[PDB]
């Protein structure tokens, strides 16, 4: 079972990856601790695939605060997603960057922030100020000192109005708190 | 049982091998398997997980895995030791008082009853300054000459010149591929 | 045929407002 | 402002979960259901739960409790739109909802669900757009989502431009036991399936009692819908202005305005009910029904629901016209005809006994309601002017329209 998922994901096999990391979803939805598995999953994560991607991401975020310390080992594979020419994948990135509850892993997130607020994309656009507004909750300081603030005024001001909108109630759940 | 369909795959090539990247900190590490890979030189921001690569030569798809020289990342090579046949350690010439910490990291590296069946591949990076050592003062500093029961080779290698990983990667396939 | 109706066509616009 | 929504089950499970700005644990989710149980036997259950400093809004489902839990003093409205805007997305993607989709679709259930929304704050909401992007069977975001027009694709090519509307007349009359009409209001609908090549502008035009007298024309049949709704993809801009219906039709069927006004006339089916029911002896039916709408238009399947008793057993059907079939599980008897044209009268007599032990509680008095459905009939009397298909290329639109009138809250008060 877990040795048996645990061989899988350690494997070069695609479809034996892809496998054990659906098992390891539904393990995870059906009410399995998946937490543990974590540490072996990291290695497993710069896939080409983007549905991999999106369940090791997933997976990073739920097992975020279980493993602060495991965590240590996606701040490279974040940072390398964060430059993805597809917008797609830039905006999964820049939303678990935000969902994952660390203290030190928004620290070293700031500057893929400040890369992505001037995305030109709306929904990149979008998924900065989600970013940046979950770094401000999360961290007020830290999102006073990397200067957000002025970067989501100026994006109300600005085109892709889905974007301006987001930034908008962004700036207001900033100026909620 | 019948192999002829593994015959018939080796004999267009089937073996691939593999590699690892590790080393000090701004030990060329990361710009020798962009240079393995890719072959130019170019600035990457420092590694604080790891890279992920694949290179092939001669057939062979040696991928290497770039594992960073820093102190959070130093103890995470560990993690990268399973399921890897190859490993690679850049060292830096230039950098005397990190000369005695890449050394006592690759001792440590080579003193794990895992890490046993790879062979030591020692690569003097930042050999492109007179301050460089040779292929013989540094594998004496580093004592690759007393590691019993392990198959090192110093060669130097430049980032900035590229010369030296084609004989480098000729000898890491020579120490694993043992067929004609 | 279909219950609830039958389609009719639609005409574009009021052509008595000019 | 909802912590993380989550879908539960019928017996308490959570379905999926998907936490959205982590000030929420998720173990909040099992006391969620205890609550609800105290709150349904007590008579305090509400959609809106409240777990201490963390209210728990639930939405109940086809099989499972959509329950959002939230920390803060959330928009509940924006999380009740939120919800709505996720179950038409699951109804859309899967045509079935139950478990057996929910733990079917899970791989890409996952990926629709961290699209949606972030942070507590949808981003993606139209069926079209997340299927194009998100597929259970990926590429970059597509523009229609960044660009304004993110109700109406572009590059949608086909053979013929072929709209179907569908004019839906909803006839509620809430008739009191004295037999007086208390609630009389129709809510028009008109819902176009618009299937075309491109992205027309459609422009709507009927003949609205507004427009009427804006033109000068206020001297003919107008309808004067009391609330009219229009449409996403319809400008509000264009109508606050001169009552313009311009917008970009959608690539499939939409609903692009909705009127909603009281109703004046009488109803269209007269229903009168006699109740002869003897001490525990027997009971009488004397369900009269009479057609009000016009004999040229016929009421298909319709069905005037008449509430016997609970514990009657034993009920002979009387009657004229029309099929009388008694449903233990609905504890009523129907009075169901497949064709009721207009003007026709139709005469029941039921009889049953009843049990010699008399009742411990009382059951109520359940209002009668009839289906009474009438096709190819407009009550309200509005007609459709022209429906302007305007198209950058320039092709020849055949748009089609019916109009369906049925019966919605048309329920008697029994006596
Ligand atoms: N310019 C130059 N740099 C060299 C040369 N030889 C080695 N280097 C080093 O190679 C480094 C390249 O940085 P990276 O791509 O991050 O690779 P790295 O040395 O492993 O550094 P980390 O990835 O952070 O561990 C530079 O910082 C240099 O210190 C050389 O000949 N010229
Ligand atoms: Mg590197």
């Amino acid at each position: 079972e877990i040795f048996e998922l645990k061989a899988e994901l350690n494997s070069d096999k695609k479809e034996k990856k892809k496998e054990a990391v659906k098992k390891v979803i539904a393990s995870m939805t059906v009410g399995k601790d998946v937490s543990a598995l974590f540490p072996d999953v990291v290695n497993c994560m710069q896939t080409d695939n983007l549905e991999l991607k999106k369940l090791v991401y997933l997976y990073l975020m739920n097992y975020a605060k279980s493993q602060p310390d495991m965590a240590i080992m996606a701040v490279n594979t974040f940072v390398k997603d964060c430059e993805d020419p597809n917008p797609l994948i830039r905006a999964l990135a820049v939303r678990t960057m935000g969902c994952i509850r660390v203290d030190k892993i928004t620290e070293y997130l700031c500057e893929p922030l400040r890369k992505c607020l001037k995305d030109e994309d709306p929904y990149v656009r979008k998924t900065a100020a989600v970013c940046v507004a979950k770094l401000h909750d999360i961290n007020a300081q830290l999102v006073e000192d990397q200067g957000f603030l002025d970067t989501l005024k100026d994006l109300i001001s600005d085109s892709n109005p889905m974007v301006v909108a987001n930034a908008v109630a962004a700036l207001s759940e900033i100026a909620e708190s | 049982g019948n192999i002829f369909a593994n015959l018939f795959k080796g004999l267009f090539g089937k073996k691939e091998m593999r590699i690892l990247m590790v080393g000090l900190d701004a030990a060329g590490k990361t710009t020798i398997l962009y240079k393995l890979k890719l072959g130019e030189i170019v600035t990457t921001i420092p590694t604080i997980g790891f890279n992920v690569e694949t290179v092939e030569y001669k057939n062979i798809s040696f991928t290497v895995w770039d594992v960073g020289g820093q102190d959070k990342i130093r103890p995470l090579w560990r993690h990268y030791f399973q399921n890897t046949q190859g490993l690679i350690f850049v060292v830096d010439s230039n950098d005397r008082e990190r000369v005695n910490e890449a050394r006592e990291e690759l001792m440590r590296m080579l003193a794990e009853d895992e890490l046993r069946d790879a062979v030591l591949l020692v690569f003097a990076n930042k050999q492109d300054l007179p301050n460089a050592m040779n292929a013989a003062e540094i594998t004496d500093k580093l004592g690759l000459h007393s590691l019993r029961h392990r198959n090192w080779y110093i060669q130097a290698t430049c980032a900035t010149s590229g010369d030296g990983l084609y004989e480098g990667l000729d000898w890491l396939s020579n120490q694993l591929r043992n067929q004609k | 045929d279909r219950k609830g109706g039958s389609y009719s066509q639609a005409a574009g616009s009021d052509s008595a407002q000019s | 402002s909802a912590s993380a929504v989550y879908v539960l089950d019928l017996k308490g499970k959570v379905l999926i979960c998907r936490n959205y700005r982590g000030d929420v644990d998720m173990s909040e989710v099992e006391h969620f259901m205890p609550i609800l149980m105290e709150k349904e036997e007590e008579g305090m259950l509400s959609p809106i739960l409240a777990h201490g400093g963390v209210r728990f809004m639930w939405i109940k489902h086809n099989n499972l409790y959509l329950v959002a839990t939230s920390k803060k003093n959330a928009c509940v409205s924006l999380v009740f739109s939120f919800l709505y805007k996720v179950v038409q997305v699951f109804s859309e993607y899967f045509k079935e909802l139950e478990e057996e989709s929910i733990r079917d679709n899970f791989v890409i259930i996952y990926e629709l669900l961290d699209e949606l929304m972030d942070f507590g704050y949808p981003q993606t909401t139209d069926s079209k757009i997340l299927q194009e992007y998100i597929t259970q069977e990926a590429p970059r975001p597509p523009a229609t989502v960044t660009n304004a027009v993110s109700w109406r694709s572009e590059g949608i090519k086909y053979r013929k431009n072929e709209v179907f509307l569908d004019v839906i007349e909803a006839v509620n009359l809430l008739v009191s036991a004295n037999g007086n009409v208390l609630r009389s209001e129709i809510v028009g609908s008109i819902k176009m399936r618009v299937f075309l090549s491109g992205m027309p502008e459609l422009r709507l035009g009927l003949n609205d009692k507004v427009l009427f007298d804006n033109t000068g024309r206020g001297k003919s049949k107008s309808v004067e819908l009391e609330d009219v709704k229009f449409h996403q993809c319809v400008r509000l801009s264009r109508f606050e202005n001169d009552r313009t219906i311009s917008f970009i039709p959608p690539d499939g069927e939409f609903e692009l305005m909705s009127y909603r006004l009281n109703t004046h006339v009488k109803p269209l089916i007269w229903i009168e009910s006699v109740i002869e029911k003897h001490s525990h002896s027997r009971i009488e039916y004397m369900v009269k029904a009479k057609s009000q709408f016009k004999r040229r238009s016929t009421a298909n399947n319709v069905e005037i629901h008449i509430p016997v008793p609970n514990d009657a057993d034993s009920p002979k059907f009387k009657t004229t016209v029309g099929s009388v079939k008694w449903v233990p599980e609905n504890s009523e008897i129907v009075w169901s005809v497949k064709s009721f044209p207009g003007g026709k009268e139709y005469l029941m007599r039921a009889h049953f006994g009843l049990p010699s032990v008399e009742a411990e509680d009382k059951e109520g008095k359940p209002p009668i309601s009839v289906k009474f459905e009438i096709p190819y009939f407009t009550t309200s009397g509005i007609q459709v002017r022209y429906l302007k298909i305007i198209e950058k290329s320039g092709y020849q639109a055949l748009p089609w329209v019916r109009y369906i009138t049925q019966n919605g809250d048309y329920q008697l008060r029994t006596q």
